[PDB]
């Protein structure tokens, strides 16, 4: 048998849409992406909770997940994925 | 459509043909029984395969 | 067995018409039969004399 | 096209038929009576001189 | 001459297509769709491989079956379908459903009124019968067989030309027409249809399978059949035709083993049980009951309507469920004969009446074998005893 | 004039060929 | 082989008792075939001699497996073997229409007593 595997390959294809209608992508450049997702997803989070044990707080939360993206991050990405983060809670939070 | 009329004709032209033998047939067959086996040069001995 | 009506009727039809055409050679078979019953007993009533 | 159909109707049921058997059947009884009966004269006539062959 | 190739394309309805389409799962798409795309190509840019990804990437995407049905609709074949493809997806329908389609049996006969037992090289037969029907209509013939029963079946479509039409030049479709052939048998498989297309096509099989003798298409029985696997256990060449019913275990023939087997566990010494009858008729007359007794009461009701203690195949469902029957008693009493006409009618005559019997509304010792279902899918008149098919 | 095919018609083709089945029964009879 | 056997010799034994006292009748080759004879009259003391074959084949080369058997007759007047085509063919003939028996009773009624027969 052969369970059913995780990917964020419709959502990366989807975004490609929205950037270069006219693209496609080739299914080793496909898993590249679906891993970079995930890779990243870890190296913020462990690093996060990390920094909330630090904190000696229970909690890992949007200022932890900020401030673990942004030492983590090169300083030029770091602005703009704190940016990006801010604005996207603040319309999730104004529902 | 004048094609299926020559097929047609075709079909009803071997049907008849194949038609007359069997009248050919029985009649042939009646006749012979009648004539060929029934005169008196008869052998005795199939007399009993006859009746 | 038929069923339907118009069966029971076309087959009661031919049945009739096979039995008259059946009456006729079942009549003519008997001439035939008495032709060779009486010539097998002139033959055997010719060898016992001769 | 109706009338193709029936002529190859007919044609398939005619040589079907219990009576297309029954005939050639019994032509190769008369056959073989009559072969018969040719031969038992012959023979018996043989037996008895007066042959005439 | 007129005799079509697979290239071709015919005319139709896109939306029925479509719901036809739609009832196949997402792999037998992406099966058929690579194998059409690897024959006749398409107008889709780009080799198979890169075909191949898309809709590999396509399906691990979870994608649902609309969107590849309108691909295959509007993209890649967007004028239409060949005839090739469209036989294929009937094939594919009756192979996965076949409970849905509907046959009538027919015994071939030769001249003596013997049973002629067809055999058939699929070349020929298809050669010479393409031959004979192009003569008269267009026709379009596929022939496959059965995934998991020992029978070739044929799907044999007609088309004619053209409501009003320009140039456009295409061929109007019609319904379908289904023939079938055992391996080795006298009997032949078709669909339920008596338009006059039907009655050519059955006229020229007639004609064609022949090449040394005469022969000629005899209908055994007045009432269709369903789901091909029933007829040909009714009647193709098999152990259970003329076994049915209460017979069963014989066309099973597991009850013996050969001689040779091992002495101590042949049957014989073992035995089995059974229950005892009773015939003073005190089943109108009339809980006061044990297990054991009433176990094997239910059992005498599975034999009598199974013909096996197990029950060779719910404890009603029977091997092939009968769907209408209707029989004509013939007796005599005081030199006058005497008509009952029985009509039965649902999904499982014999399987109803076995549960009636259970109910203890029917005296088990008082159904007679016809009504058993002896003589399964044969409706007929029963005369001194002895039953006779309908004519 | 009328164009249909259905009651008052079709029962007519059923009527007439039933009746010509009893004369061709009937025309074999004695009397 | 063993019922075959049996029938073989009721065949044999009924002819001998349709044909024994009115021509005397010799069976040999180990029971193989018979011999029967009637002296013709026409001549003086004109002699008829017919025997007849019933072999039976064990199998075991060339169409079955089972035991299988055979008839023909062998006819002479005055020593003269009459050609045996047309007596195998009447063999044939009057055995298909009679059978073994009957057929084979009425072949030496005519083999045998022509001379009454001539009509």
């Amino acid at each position: 048998s052969k369970a059913r595997k995780e990917t964020y390959s419709s959502y990366i294809y989807k975004v490609l849409k929205q950037t270069h209608p006219d693209t496609g992508i080739s299914q080793k450049s496909m898993s590249i992406l679906n891993s970079f997702v995930n890779d990243i997803f870890e190296r913020i989070a462990t690093e996060a909770s990390k920094l909330a044990a630090y904190n000696k707080k229970s909690t890992i939360s949007a200022r932890e997940i900020q401030t673990a993206v942004r030492l983590i991050l090169p300083g030029e990405l770091a602005k703009h994925a704190v940016s990006e983060g801010t604005r996207a809670v603040t319309k999730y939070s104004s529902s | 459509n004048e094609r299926l009329e020559a097929i047609l004709s075709r079909e009803q032209n071997l049907l008849e043909e194949t038609r007359k033998l069997c009248m050919n047939l029985k009649t042939n067959n009646k006749k012979r029984l009648t004539e060929k086996l029934i005169q008196k040069d008869l052998h005795p001995v199939l007399n009993k395969a006859m009746e | 067995r038929e069923s339907s009506k118009a069966a029971i009727l076309a087959c009661a039809a031919e049945y009739i018409q096979k039995l008259k055409e059946t009456d006729e050679a079942n009549i003519e078979k008997w001439t035939l039969q008495k032709l060779l019953s009486e010539q097998n007993a002139s033959q055997l009533a010719s060898a016992n004399e001769k | 096209n109706q009338q193709i159909i029936s002529v190859r109707n007919e044609i398939q049921e005619l040589k079907a038929g219990k009576d297309w058997h029954d005939l050639q059947n019994e032509q190769a009884k008369l056959n073989d009576k009559v072969k018969l009966n040719k031969r038992l004269n012959d023979l018996t006539s043989t037996l008895l001189g007066k042959y005439e062959g | 001459e007129l005799r079509l190739e697979d290239n071709y394309v015919p005319t139709s309805d896109t939306l029925v297509v479509f719901k036809q389409l739609m009832k196949l799962p997402v792999t037998v798409l992406y099966d058929l769709t690579l194998s059409w795309f690897a024959k006749f190509g398409g107008s889709f840019d780009g080799d198979i491989y890169l075909l191949t990804e898309t809709l590999d990437l396509l399906i691990e995407k979870g994608v649902r079956r609309n969107v590849i049905v309108n691909r295959i609709l509007y993209v890649y074949w967007p004028d239409g379908l060949n005839v090739f493809q469209l036989a294929e997806i009937d094939c594919h329908l009756m192979i996965s459903k076949p409970e849905k389609f509907k046959w009538l049996p027919s015994k071939a006969l030769r001249g003596d009124g013997k049973p002629y037992v067809v055999k058939l090289q699929p070349a020929k037969f298809i050669e010479n019968l393409q031959t004979d029907l192009a003569k008269i209509y267009h026709c379009h013939v596929y022939m496959f067989k059965h995934p998991s029963l020992p029978v070739l079946i044929t799907r044999i479509q007609l088309f004619d030309s053209n409501l009003d039409k320009f140039q456009g030049k295409p061929l109007i479709s019609r319904r379908p027409y289904y023939v079938a052939f055992p391996l080795n048998s006298p009997i032949i498989f078709h669909s339920v249809d008596k338009d006059i297309y039907a009655r050519l096509v059955l006229q020229s099989i007639s004609r064609t399978i022949s090449e040394r003798e005469t022969i000629i298409f005899k209908p055994v029985q007045k009432i269709p059949v369903k789901s091909i696997h029933n007829i040909m256990t009714l009647l193709g060449p098999s152990r259970f035709a003329e076994s049915m019913g209460p017979w069963e275990c014989y066309a099973s023939a597991n009850f013996e083993r050969s001689p040779l087997h091992d002495y101590k566990k042949h049957q014989g010494l073992t035995g089995k049980k059974v229950m005892v009858r009773e015939f003073d008729d005190s089943f109108l007359n009339d809980g006061k009951e044990e297990p054991e007794i009433r176990r094997l009461r239910l059992e005498k009701n599975m034999i009598k309507f199974k013909g096996s203690a197990n029950g060779v195949m719910s404890r009603y469902s029977s091997l092939v469920p009968i769907e209408k029957v209707g029989f004509t008693l013939k007796n005599e009493i005081n030199s006058r004969i005497i008509t009952i006409k029985l009509k039965f009618n649902g999904n499982d005559i014999f399987g109803g009446l076995h549960e009636l019997c259970d109910k203890n509304l029917i005296n088990i010792d008082k159904v007679p074998g016809w009504l058993a279902g002896e003589n399964g899918s044969f409706s007929g008149t029963i005369m001194n005893g002895d039953f006779q098919r309908e004519q | 004039k009328q164009r249909k095919d259905s009651h008052k018609e079709v029962e007519r083709r059923r009527r007439e060929n039933i009746n010509t089945a009893i004369n061709v029964l009937s025309d074999l009879l004695p009397v | 082989f063993d019922k075959i056997k049996s029938k073989k010799t009721g065949i044999f034994q009924n002819l001998i008792n349709l044909l024994k006292r009115k021509t005397r009748c010799y069976l040999m080759n180990n029971s193989d075939s018979l011999i029967v004879e009637r002296v013709i009259r026409e001549g003086r003391l004109t002699t008829i001699k017919l025997q007849i074959n019933f072999i039976i084949t064990m199998p075991g080369e060339r169409n079955c497996f089972l035991p299988m058997s055979k008839i023909s007759i062998a006819l002479w007047k005055g020593g003269e073997r009459f050609n045996q085509i047309d007596l195998d063919e009447i063999c044939y003939g009057l055995i298909k229409e009679y059978g073994v028996k009957t057929g084979l009773k009425e072949i030496c009624n005519v083999c045998l007593f022509p001379d009454m027969y001539a009509r």
